[PDB]
């Protein structure tokens, strides 16, 4: 039993040594960088990211007709694969089908896209160029062409935001003239950690922010050598009347850990890289669903909800 | 067909076990409450109301667990309701030499289960004798071991 | 009182063996009949040559003079005694693997017993 | 089949994005550094577009229902 | 069932192991974090079974003075409350 006295909670302290700064933000990516907090938070917020947080996807696929030539398994799970554009909590959770399984549909928790095409001969085509989008109508099932349904109510539910696909350019499968794909996919709402098709943000990782300094320091030739090593910018040889050619670090953010230097024979004693313990570097980029400041704000909001459950069913004994 | 052992740990567990019991290896308070936990894994096996721990074995300026201290913790938390300590000298598998010349590991030498001096590896726990897992089936029975 | 040794020393020798962490530091003093090897934590304490000590490896770490000395504190049994080539001591601590020698004429190092020991180095 | 929708290590949608590279080699006399004007910084998502034999293509002229 | 209390509970409610259904590490290891801030808890470590039934087994020993459930109760408060200053000051950056 041993505390070291200095691992004291304390909401003020914490608080006051934190610090957020949001390097860039755009409708897809956002870089930021947290401070002061400690790694097991920073990897709860990564699997939130990913994991935890809901989003729409293609879960059953009902097929009318598919003569395709891709399998109609195969079909449906590319389906399903595409990323939809509605904010997942407009909707309810998806009661799953225990016996007595057929009545398991409502407005509020699943909706209904269809799709149907037909590859016809197109016949204007003047010589043989197989290309196919011209010799063809219809050829590549696109993405795009999943027109969403509405089921009652959504009519105006989402009236200011259509239920669309994200990406219209997508394609889903490809057709010659003679076959036919019709099919509507119902989709629900899901947790990433049963299937990864409902994960919104695709990529959400960190970096410890990277230390270098330099304890000798370097000179003349060596100074374009070791400006060389690491990628452009973080590393400038110093304007110095003094002697000649030096070098200083001046912002590590861009680089990579890379650990090139340390091969070197001669550069291993003058550089060392750590790594600052409690500055983390996030990035997330979106795949289509949500602006990544939500998806952030709504990670943490996940965490407090999960928090909320047991404790209170705690609460109960 | 001989009575040398036949079960033992095997490749990731040795050579992690050669990383571990190293004495370069500190660990705080945080990774060594977790990492005892997770080796001993009580509830589905057992046997045990409350988990007993060792001091840390330097503490000042930061409180810092050594590896060998809790290779030795685990040897303590299995210790049946009423035995004596084990003891035991034994040669290691990984000469010392490739530590330092005249480096002292070379041979695990752990006395009222802790482990004192000598880090674990084949030897020690695997398909060979008079180490770790082979005393504490001869001392402890084979249940526990 | 049960403090075990009071002596002061002077480092001789430093290494890091393959080790960045702890290095082992000898530390021979006195008459020059005190030779201490010992092992200590190289990364949240630092120690070079001549860097004088205050040892002091007591039984019982409670008393104010825990606070105000031991600017740094290990722990571990002691397992070896030996008297060789003379009337003298060598003793061998472990601190959970770093490892001790300590060697006396059986002087000034009289109470060492087969204990916990809660060594204090000070500088 | 057709292109890896949702390359495998990361999670970027790399349906679209074939059509558009192939165009690419075709008319830019440009070499395999063309798929970075598409937007693929890493190189999980990036083993995905180049190296993506697109098997179809030779695999639609087979229809049963070729009325000839 | 959430939070059910496994049956080696010590009748003093000094060592208890709680057992979260539906969860991984992405909480088990922050939580322990936020827990081990605590200085009145002596032991508190998580593990799995097996990752395939999603079982969270906890285990918190507590000094005598205040019994582990308090201790849990505070804990998750207080991670409450580090979501709060993370939303805070992340809501401020941004227009
Ligand atoms: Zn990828």
């Amino acid at each position: 039993y041993y505390f070291d006295e200095d691992n004291i909670w304390d909401l003020d302290k914490f608080k006051k040594n934190l610090k957020v700064s949001i390097t860039s933000l755009d409708q897809e990516t956002m870089v930021f960088e947290i401070s002061g907090i400690d790694a097991s938070i920073a990897n709860a917020f990564r699997r939130i990211l990913i994991a935890e947080i809901p989003t729409l996807a293609f879960e059953f696929v009902y097929i009318i007709n598919n003569t395709s030539i891709i399998q109609d398994e195969v079909l449906s799970h590319r389906i399903g694969l595409v990323p939809i554009s509605a904010d997942p909590d407009m909707f309810k959770w998806f009661q799953h089908p225990l016996p007595g399984q057929e009545a398991t549909h409502t407005d509020y928790d699943t909706v209904v896209f269809s799709l149907n095409k037909k590859c016809e001969f197109n016949k204007n085509a003047a010589t043989d160029e197989k290309d196919p989008k011209r010799l063809y109508v219809n050829s590549e099932v696109y993405s795009g062409d999943l027109i969403w349904k509405p089921q009652g109510r959504q009519e105006e539910r989402f009236a200011d935001n259509p239920i669309r696909v994200v990406n219209p350019d997508i394609v889903v499968a490809k057709l010659r003239p003679g076959q036919e794909i019709d099919l509507e996919a119902h989709a629900i709402l899901g947790i990433g950690q049963d299937h990864a098709k409902f994960s919104p943000v695709a990529t959400a990782s960190y970096r410890l922010l990277p230390t270098i300094h330099i304890l000798s320091p370097i000179e003349g030739e060596d100074a374009v050598k070791f400006q060389k090593c690491f990628p452009k910018g973080v590393i400038e040889l110093e304007e110095g009347p003094d002697g000649k050619k030096q070098a200083r670090v001046a912002d590590v953010r861009k680089d990579t850990v890379s650990r090139e230097c340390l091969r070197h024979p001669e550069f291993a004693d003058k550089v060392q890289l750590g790594r600052v313990r409690d500055h983390y570097l996030f990035s997330v980029e979106s795949t289509g669903i949500m602006k990544p400041d939500v998806l952030f704000i709504k990670s943490i909001a996940v965490l407090k909800s999960k928090c909320l459950a047991v404790k209170s069913s705690l609460q109960n004994i | 067909t001989s009575g040398d052992p036949l079960r033992g740990l095997i490749q990731d567990h040795v050579v992690m076990g050669v990383w571990l019991t190293c004495k370069d290896t500190f660990y705080t308070r945080d990774e060594y409450q977790q990492l005892l936990f997770q080796a001993l894994k009580p509830d589905e096996t057992g046997m045990y109301g409350r988990i007993k721990t060792l001091p840390p074995a330097i503490q000042r300026p930061g409180i810092y667990w050594t590896g060998k201290q809790i290779i030795s913790s685990v040897l303590l938390n299995l210790k049946p309701s009423d035995r004596p300590g084990l003891n035991l000298k034994s040669k290691a598998k990984v000469p010392g030499k490739y530590w330092s010349p005249d480096s002292e590991e070379g041979s695990v030498l752990f006395d009222d289960g802790e482990l004192l001096c000598g880090i674990l590896d084949k030897s020690s726990f695997g398909a060979s004798a008079f180490g770790l897992v082979h005393s504490v089936h001869e001392l402890y029975g084979p249940d526990i071991a | 009182e049960s403090v075990l040794l009071d002596e002061i020393f002077t480092v001789t020798s430093v290494d890091k063996q393959k080790y960045q962490r702890v290095s082992r530091i000898t530390a021979v003093s006195g008459q020059n009949d005190m030779n201490l090897t010992l092992d200590i934590n190289s990364q949240i304490y630092p120690l070079e040559k001549d860097a004088t000590f205050s040892l002091q490896i007591t039984s019982n770490l409670n008393s104010p003079d825990l606070k105000e000395a031991a600017d740094y504190i290990m722990y571990g049994k002691v397992y070896r005694v030996e008297e060789a080539k003379d009337e003298k001591v060598s003793v061998y601590v472990s601190f959970g693997g770093l490892l001790m020698a300590i060697e006396g004429s059986h002087r000034k190092l009289y109470r060492l017993s087969l204990d916990h020991v809660y060594l204090l180095l000070r500088r | 089949m057709i292109i890896p929708i949702r390359c495998f290590s990361c999670g970027k949608v790399i349906g679209d994005k074939w059509d558009t590279y192939l165009t690419l080699l075709q008319e830019d006399n440009t070499e395999g550094e063309a798929l970075d004007k598409l937007g693929l910084q890493r190189y999980c998502c990036r083993r995905m577009i180049l190296t993506h034999v697109d098997l179809i293509e030779k695999l639609l002229c087979y229809n049963p229902l070729s009325k000839q | 069932e959430k939070i059910i209390i496994l049956p080696g509970h010590s009748a003093d409610l000094t060592s208890v192991t709680f057992q979260i259904q539906k969860e991984d590490h992405t909480l088990g290891n922050s939580l322990r974090y936020v827990i081990m801030k605590n200085p009145e808890v002596e032991f508190c470590g998580y593990s799995i079974p097996h990752p395939s039934e999603a079982k969270m087994n906890f285990r918190i020993q507590t000094a005598p003075s205040t019994t582990a459930v308090d201790v849990l109760r505070k804990g998750l408060d207080d991670l409450i409350d580090l979501c709060d200053a993370v939303t805070e000051k992340f809501t401020e950056q941004l227009p």
